[PDB]
DNA sequence: GCTGCCCATTAAAGA
DNA sequence: AAAATGTGACTTTACCCATAACTTTGCCGTTACT
DNA sequence: AGTAACGGCAAAGTTATGGGTAAAGTCACACTACGTCTTTAATGGGCAGC
């Protein structure tokens, strides 16, 4: 079981052995030493980011198709 | 044959119908029945019809849930034909092409042809339905 | 049970706690990885049509933008010539050269020539430990992509030879190969310079 | 063809 | 019969295995099933099987299931 | 000058 | 004599929208019985 | 003539099946498989006898 902070990429929480346990990503150390107000804005920015990149697979596929043709 | 068309859960549901009907067919209805009147009346009527026609009433209580379901294809036929052709002539080849590149080529051909393009899930599902000797040999 | 090479998959991940120097650099032309591989494609002779084998591909790629900085193809094994070449093209179509160049523990890199050239052009030479591949991981996976997007979609590819026990004279790529070194290099450069170059990256959200 | 023994009817039984 | 030798299979391996089979038990098997290897499609093995009234069976090429035992 | 007789070698495919 | 590099391209679930082919119901008409 | 039980009409619900997108999950990049022994038959030289 997992929980996540919409206001923080760097943090997650997983249920291991009977303990809500902190989980560290990468946008944690990379986002260490900043406030809690810009952290949440950068967090929302990276959510849409990682989404919107999943949707652009069509253009990559089209370019690959032209090259392979 | 009607019995043999049914499934184990069809057997269970028809048995539930039978245990609902049987007290009504014994003159001792229960004083606490969750099933309403119309449903038990329908089940009893079907029991009577089956026992009066086929010589065994339980066959009337069968549901045959396999007969229901939308077994109709949703993609247009031109897309189906073009995807079959692409699978035959661009995926079953001595090149071991990945599904993504052949799907991209299929999408480009569909866009030139003006036909509705399929999704990657559609291509994967129709490729895993053509698996066997033919795919492994080509 | 198996050894230190096989246990390397489950070894460990070094998870950053604080802000050390970034793994993949801070700007273009800061950390560039150099690595070679044996391309899985058979090539016939341009004139006489006899099979020549599998060419070797040498990649120099920056770690920041993942852009394939220089690509080289030669039939020979790993030897300086390789290195002079990738670096010539680097300093040719682009302009300069890296700042920190990681390079495994080859011989082409423990030689005197490559080290002297790096000293002359002031490039910090970094060396990954033996049998460890994650230290040039960003480079090495760029090989696999080249397999899926360009190489495995060609005739005579050396893909079905991974299962050596299932190979027949009707499926041997040495009888199906038709490509040549020049055309294969041309199309590999096309893929690395205008196909993969304009494709959006998951780790950058931009081409 | 190659290494292929010619068609023959070999005697059977220990001489 | 079990035989072990460093050399690649040839008519010598068949010779030794058949001699061992005769020594341990006393009789060769009535129908000997062999693979399409060149060491079986030779002149020594065929006359050896003919001498002792042994029906020789040949599994089709690239079909190992015929020797599934 | 003509003809018969044992030795090397080429041929590929299957384990 | 020695710290401190995993990626990301290509698949596979997983959930939602649409519709077929029936069961599951209420509700009213009809009828046997009081 | 009033009331309870039975059955038709119909819509409501239930699985089922072929589609769509979005995101969790796999796995190959890590130098690398093609290589070697065995088999009979035909042929082509030299070498020798007539
Ligand atoms: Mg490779």
């Amino acid at each position: 079981q997992i929980r996540y902070d919409p206001f923080n990429i760097g943090i997650a929480y997983a249920f291991v052995r009977g303990q809500w346990v902190q989980c560290i990503s990468q946008y944690y150390a990379e986002l260490q030493g900043r406030s809690e107000k810009e952290l949440k804005l950068a967090s929302i920015e990276l959510r849409k980011h990682y989404s919107n990149h999943t949707q652009q697979s069509k253009v990559s596929a089209k370019n690959l198709a032209e090259f392979l043709a | 044959q009607r019995f043999h068309q049914a499934s184990p859960e069809d057997q269970a549901e028809a048995l539930e119908r039978y245990k609902t009907i049987e007290p009504y067919l014994n003159g001792h209805p229960p004083e606490n029945e969750t099933i309403p009147a119309r449903t038990i009346r329908h089940w009893k009527a079907k029991y009577l019809i089956a026992i009066q026609k086929y010589g065994c009433g339980y066959i009337g209580l069968l549901s045959h849930r396999s007969v229901k379901g939308n077994r109709q294809r949703k993609l247009p036929e031109d897309t189906l034909a073009i995807m079959e052709k692409f699978i035959l002539e661009d995926y079953e080849t001595l090149k071991q092409k990945r599904m993504w590149e052949v799907h991209a080529a299929l999408v480009r051909a569909c866009e030139e042809a003006g036909v509705i393009a399929p999704s990657y899930k559609a291509f994967t599902k129709e490729v895993q339905r053509r698996t066997g000797y033919e795919q492994t040999k080509k | 049970r198996q050894g230190r090479r096989a246990a390397y998959q489950h070894e460990s991940f070094y998870w950053e706690l604080a802000i050390t120097t970034p793994r993949h650099g801070d700007r273009p032309f800061e950390i560039g990885h150099i690595a070679h591989t044996e391309l899985d494609v058979e090539l016939v002779c341009s004139d006489t049509g006899r099979n020549l084998g599998r060419p070797w591909a040498t990649f120099l790629v920056d770690a920041y933008s993942r852009r394939l900085l220089a690509v080289y193809l030669t039939f020979d094994s790993p030897s300086y010539r390789s290195c002079l070449m990738v670096l010539r093209i680097c300093v040719k179509r682009h302009g300069r050269l890296p700042q920190i160049v990681v390079v495994d523990n080859g011989a082409e890199f423990h030689s005197v020539y490559f080290e002297t050239l790096l000293a002359t052009f002031e490039c910090t030479k970094k060396q990954r430990p033996p049998a460890k591949a994650r230290f040039g991981s960003v480079c090495e996976r760029l090989f696999g992509t080249s397999n899926t997007q360009f190489v495995h979609n060609l005739l005579g590819n050396t893909q079905i030879t991974r299962n050596v026990r299932q190979v027949t004279k009707s499926v041997n790529p040495k009888n199906l190969a038709v490509w040549t070194l020049g055309l294969l290099y041309e199309y590999l450069c096309a893929w690395a310079y205008e196909v993969y170059d304009t494709d959006e990256h998951p780790a950058l959200f931009q081409s | 063809k190659v290494g292929k023994r010619k068609p023959k009817r070999d005697p059977i039984g220990v001489q």
